[PDB]
């Protein structure tokens, strides 16, 4: 059990420095050593990978590695990602060493010779490294061809594939941090928020809230993050489509009352001009009438437990701004009328 | 914008079942049968095959290939291709019980004479209805099959020592 | 007509065997001077019942799309709100029928749309 | 050992000129072209590897001029990189083309260019920008989700294309068939890639509604090949709807059955029952189309060979398995046998479907003797309201293994007074289309030989020349097959078997004929379970020893 820690952590160091360009010292000995360690891990993954306390101990070492490094400072090194990455560590290693230009010429020949003998060991009982590498390029070229000859962005982001998958990478990556309990998902998602492109990110999160459960602690965590940090959630409602926020709401009622709160707060920074018969905002970024009609359009076009809520939240903000029953006074009269 | 209703939309309702039914993958043909027994059990115990057999041949307009070429297609080539293949199955299944007048009008189409890209299958089942009526001996090389088949099968029969049986009578 | 017909058997796989066997035995004892029944009674060595039930003879208590009972644990369950049709269906068959038609319209987890046989409003709740 | 460079150096210029045409095949026709010729490209590359394997790099200039650019074009083209082992091979090529110690900078430049190309294949980000950023930040390298990613893309299309089906004439997004077309070009390169099966499945079930086909048969032929080599293993529903909509794939599976029975596996009828059952053909054959077309390629072989016994044996296996896949799935709603074999009496089929396992060994004479009598009426009284002709009534009899073969072995068991019904039947089998004059002569030649043989059986174990006298013409196969029956049935056999076999095996043809005879006899016995262990061990020994002689 402790025999594997000293093996795996020194292998982790070796793997981390692999893609770093100090490769001059390396020889066939280093390559042989790497690949036999990797075969051993691949056999570990096979033998006593499932239903072990060894299993959970290895993950603790892994996830503690990935939090002590951070994604912060010295380098944002990927590393081998998780429990499944033990099974194909070899190949990660293989791919990275080839990218590495500092690879001395003798090592590259012996390497490639060891990766792809030929069909001299065509009869191989274990799937050797050679066959996985073919399989890769294949799926890989495969994914090219679908993407550019029959892929389309579904409009219902929920029923897209990229988004739907990136979500699942996020859910798995928080399921691990939850078990670990070292840092709260909050800190992770704060750092994310700085680091990666926001429009992309949000859609992921949006769709993540919807994916039916895989072990919904995942979804339950994201709502606490969002309701906790107001500023991001303001951009969310602003960035997405309407049907997306509709389904967000009917699933998670914790989002109904603050979302409605944001519309209330946008409607009350408009003004009418008489000469063009239209509500418009003062400031350039102020969600237009067009957009605001639509989202309430949707929210109403929803199941019964939200329709009543929202419709009552209209009659209340109407009466607060005078119960006129004629247009050109109460934004909210306007809307309620515009829904027939 | 691009709604089209199915070609059988305008037809008398029980057709609309028959061909609605035969739309559905290879067990289409039973479902066609299922319908026949399910309309011997409903109040129009008969089903007027001479209605449906006209309707099939009658042509309507289509504009395909480029954006611009006017053609006149009959029903049979216009309606769903799996409904073709099963219809034709079902008609070997109730051949006796149709009048000849209609059948022959169908087949002639089926033959798909003077087309580019004829439909193999249809032609074949055309052949296999001609050969059941006793009017399409045809005095040709008129067997269901492809030439490219015919030859590759002669080519392998030839790699075997002929049977002393006598089956051709010159 | 009088000649032997092609004949085959539906019902209990246990009950079908001996009849299917005795047919095999007695088939050469077919004769075209006696009637179909006067050959069948002495071939299968049985009598038939003279309308054993004439009212509930049998209602095809079947899907009316697939004509089978028991589609994947689903029974012919889903029916018509009509005295003249009363035709059962399955959820799956009727969903794939009405969703294909142009006439039918889809609420949240319900389809209102025409019964295949009688073209009357029928509702499906998934 | 004759050419070396010439055929290869010609096909090189063919291919190099063609790769420069296709070039990453980001159009429809670049793709169809790539789609087809790829296979020959693969063989070219095997020959090319052998050529590059034997020799070493940078040293020779054989096609080293443009090999870089050939393998560039090949590689950057993904329609190539999806075909069976093309990618492993192109790797094997490059492995030869590297140098361990490059000395002139040209060799080093090539090696660098090869690391470039390998990375381009293996570890390149020619996919969506947002997803790369997201994952890199998340801390994945492409490898570890490429898979689930893929499967997802698929199950989107899979599911989406399934929906296109369900909307049979609905005012909705008709997914434009040009995308459908697109994929179908993408599935052919990678029919062999496990992580796409479902996609395939949902293209080959959801035809929908168009007058016309919308896929290309490059796809229908790709599917065929990986089915009958068993390198995809689809669900049964998939492959029936495949046959049912590209008829020359169905013809072309039937050829792929013939070559099994003709070339490779002459008279291993367990392997042939294996091949019929592990093809879904019996299954597809529930469908009145598919069986009608099958029977007609079976008919065209019955004529070109004038009744090969080995082709007849494969029909007896087809019927066998047809009946009992027909039986199975057909309680409600099956098609009436005047639909499958429409050219003969429903009566006669309905008799001949009744299998002999489920009859007493004693009531087989009854059964046969009745069959023959009705056949006599259907052929000889060829009147209005009967068959077209005899041929079709014989073609009925063939399909039924058990019945055709059991006449002879029952004539030996009724050699004392042979029934005229069975004599006529058997002469009909071994010769249809005779004239009644010829059939009478055949019956009575056989009756004389029944006298001689019964005298010889009731005698001791005698010579083989006494038997070859009666053998000594147009009724030869009648008499030889009956006499082999005699050898295997009588206990006087197992002694003077070899004496007769060596005489009768003039040629190889006769030997192959009798091998098929024996395998059929033994498959028939083991099936119906009926045995004298004498005849079993004897037949096995003789079959074993004769298959060396040929
Ligand atoms: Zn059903
Ligand atoms: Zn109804």
């Amino acid at each position: 059990m402790e025999s594997l820690l000293q093996h795996l952590d020194r292998f982790s160091e070796l793997l981390a420095v692999s893609s770093t360009t100090y490769v001059s010292t390396w020889d066939p000995a280093t390559v042989r050593r790497a690949l036999q360690w990797a075969r051993y891990l691949r056999h570990i993954h096979r033998r006593f990978g499932r239903h072990g306390p060894i299993r959970t101990a290895l993950e603790r070492r892994l996830h503690n590695q990935w939090r002590q490094e951070g994604g912060f400072g010295r380098g944002p090194v990927p590393g081998l990602a998780n429990f499944q990455a033990l099974g194909h560590c070899d190949v990660l290693l293989s791919l990275r060493l080839l990218e590495n230009r500092a690879l001395g010429d003798a090592a590259r020949y012996h390497l490639v010779q060891q990766l792809f003998p030929g069909p001299g060991v065509r009869d191989a009982d274990e799937e050797t490294l050679q066959e996985s590498l073919a399989r890769l390029a294949r799926r890989r070229s495969a994914v090219h061809m679908l993407r550019f000859n029959g892929y389309r962005e579904n409009p219902n982001l929920q029923e897209d594939s990229l988004m739907k998958t990136q979500a699942e990478l996020l859910l798995e990556r928080l399921q691990e941090v939850g078990k670990a309990e070292a840092e709260r998902p909050a800190r992770f998602l704060s750092s994310l928020w700085e680091r990666l492109p926001q429009n992309n990110f949000l859609k992921v999160i949006a769709v993540a809230l919807l994916q039916p459960p895989l072990s919904g602690e995942g979804s339950q965590v994201l709502v606490h993050w969002l309701l906790g940090n107001s500023e991001v959630f303001a951009a969310f409602c602003r960035a997405l489509p309407a049907g997306l926020l509709t389904l967000v709401t009917s699933r998670h009622p914790a989002l109904s009352p603050v979302y409605l709160g944001l519309l209330t707060d946008w409607g009350q920074r408009l003004h009418y001009d008489l000469q063009k018969g239209i509500w418009v905002g003062t400031e350039s970024q102020d969600v237009p009438w067009e957009e605001l009609h639509n989202r309430f359009q949707s929210l109403c076009q929803a199941p019964p437990p939200l329709k009543d809520k929202v419709l009552t939240a209209l009659e209340t903000c109407k009466a607060q701004d005078g119960d006129f029953e004629v247009p050109g006074l109460s934004i909210w009269t306007d809307l309620l009328l515009a829904l027939r | 914008e691009g709604v089209e209703p199915a070609p059988w939309a305008q037809l008398e309702a029980p057709a609309r079942l028959l061909l609605q039914a035969l739309q559905a993958g290879p067990e289409g043909a039973r479902r066609g049968l299922g319908v026949l027994r399910a309309l011997g059990s409903r109040g129009w115990e008969p089903f007027d095959w001479g209605r449906l057999l006209e309707a099939l041949c009658r042509e309507e307009p289509v504009v395909q290939g480029p954006d611009g070429r006017l053609e006149l297609k009959p029903l049979l080539l216009r309606l769903p291709r799996i409904c073709q293949r099963n219809l034709m199955s079902l008609l070997m299944a109730v051949r006796p019980s149709l009048p000849e007048s209609g059948l022959l009008s169908v087949l002639q189409i089926a033959q798909q004479d003077l087309a580019p890209d004829p439909d193999a299958w249809l032609r074949a089942l055309g052949e296999l209805l001609r050969r059941d009526l006793g009017v399409g001996t045809s005095m040709e090389g008129a067997s269901p099959l492809s030439e490219r088949c015919q030859r590759q099968l002669q080519s392998l029969c030839r790699g075997l020592g002929l049977g002393g049986r006598r089956l051709k009578s010159p | 007509p009088t000649m032997l017909p092609e004949c085959f058997f539906l019902g209990a796989d246990h009950v079908v065997k001996p009849l299917g066997i005795k047919l095999s035995r007695n088939i050469h004892l077919w004769d075209p001077e006696n009637s179909v029944l006067q050959n069948l009674k002495d071939v299968l060595e049985i009598d038939f019942p003279a309308r054993a039930i004439l009212e509930k003879s049998d209602f095809t208590m079947d899907c009316g799309i697939c004509y089978a009972y028991q589609l994947d644990g689903t029974i012919p369950d889903q029916v018509c709100d009509n005295s003249q049709c009363g035709q059962p269906f399955h959820q799956i068959c009727l969903y794939e029928w009405l969703r294909g038609l142009l006439t039918s319209r889809q609420s949240f987890n319900i389809i209102f749309g025409e019964c295949p046989y009688c073209s009357k409003p029928i509702t499906l709740k998934m | 050992m004759a050419q070396d460079s010439v055929d290869l150096s010609c096909d090189y210029q063919f291919w190099m000129q063609k790769l420069s045409v296709w070039d990453q095949a980001s159009t429809l026709e670049t793709q169809q072209d790539t789609c087809l010729h790829v296979a020959q490209f693969q063989e070219f590359l095997r020959k090319m590897y052998e050529a590059l394997k034997e020799m070493d790099s940078n040293t020779v200039i054989e096609r080293f001029p443009t090999i870089g650019q050939l393998l560039a074009k090949a590689c950057w083209n993904p329609f190539i990189l999806a075909y069976d082992e093309s990618q492993k091979i192109l790797i094997w090529c490059l492995c030869c083309l590297i140098n361990k110690e490059p000395q002139n900078s040209g060799q080093s430049k090539l090696n660098s260019w090869i690391q470039g190309v390998l990375s381009h294949i293996l570890s390149a980000l020619r996919f969506d920008k947002e997803v790369a950023l997201f994952t890199q930040g998340l801390g994945y390298a492409p490898i570890d989700y490429y898979p689930g990613l893929l499967k997802n893309m698929v199950l989107s299309l899979a599911s989406e294309l399934r929906e296109n089906h369900l909307n049979g004439f609905n005012t909705q997004r008709r997914m434009a068939p040009e995308r459908v077309a697109s994929l179908s070009r993408v599935c052919v390169p990678l029919i062999t890639l496990t992580d796409v099966d479902p996609l395939v499945e949902a293209l080959l079930i959801c035809h929908g509604r168009e007058p016309q086909e919308i896929l290309q048969p490059e796809f229908f032929e790709a599917v065929n090949e990986a089915i009958l080599l068993k390198k995809i293993s689809l669900p049964m529903s998939a492959v029936v709807c495949l046959w049912l909509r590209h008829l020359p794939s169905l013809e072309k599976a039937m050829l792929h059955l013939f070559e099994k029975l003709i070339s490779s596996e002459r008279n291993c009828l367990r392997r042939i029952e294996c091949f019929i059952k592990d093809s879904s053909l019996p299954q597809a054959a529930c469908h009145p189309a598919i069986f009608r077309v099958v029977d007609e390629m079976f008919r065209c072989a019955l004529l070109e060979t004038d009744g090969a016994l080995e082709i007849i044996a494969t029909i007896q296996v087809f019927t066998q398995c047809f009946v009992e896949a027909l039986e199975k799935a057909s309680k409600q709603l099956r098609f009436a046998l005047k639909t499958y074999f429409p050219y003969t009496s429903p009566s006669l089929a309905m008799v001949l479907l009744q299998d002999p396992q489920d009859i007493p060994r004693g009531h087989w004479l009854q059964t046969l003797k009745h069959i023959s009598e009705l056949l006599r009426e259907a052929v000889e009284d060829q009147t209005h309201g009967s068959c077209g002709g005899p041929f079709e009534s014989w073609f009925l009899f063939i399909h039924f293994g058990g019945w055709a073969e059991m006449v002879a072995e029952q004539l030996l068991m009724s050699a004392a007074e042979p029934p005229t019904a069975l004599l006529w039947l058997l002469a009909f089998y071994y010769g249809p289309r005779d004239g009644r004059q010829q059939r009478a002569q055949t019956m009575v030649q056989v009756k004389a030989v029944l006298g001689h043989l019964l005298a010889m059986s009731r005698s001791s174990s005698l010579s083989a020349q006494d038997l070859q006298t009666v053998a000594g013409a147009p009724a030869q196969q009648l008499i030889r097959h009956l006499l082999l029956n005699f050898l295997l049935w009588a206990p006087g056999g197992h002694t003077i078997a070899w004496d007769v076999i060596t005489l009768m095996a003039h040629t190889a043809e006769i030997t192959h004929e009798i091998i098929g005879f024996l395998d059929q006899t033994l498959y028939r016995w083991n099936r119906l379970g009926i045995e004298s262990p004498r005849s079993e061990k004897l037949a096995r020994e003789l079959l074993k020893e004769l298959r060396t002689q040929v």
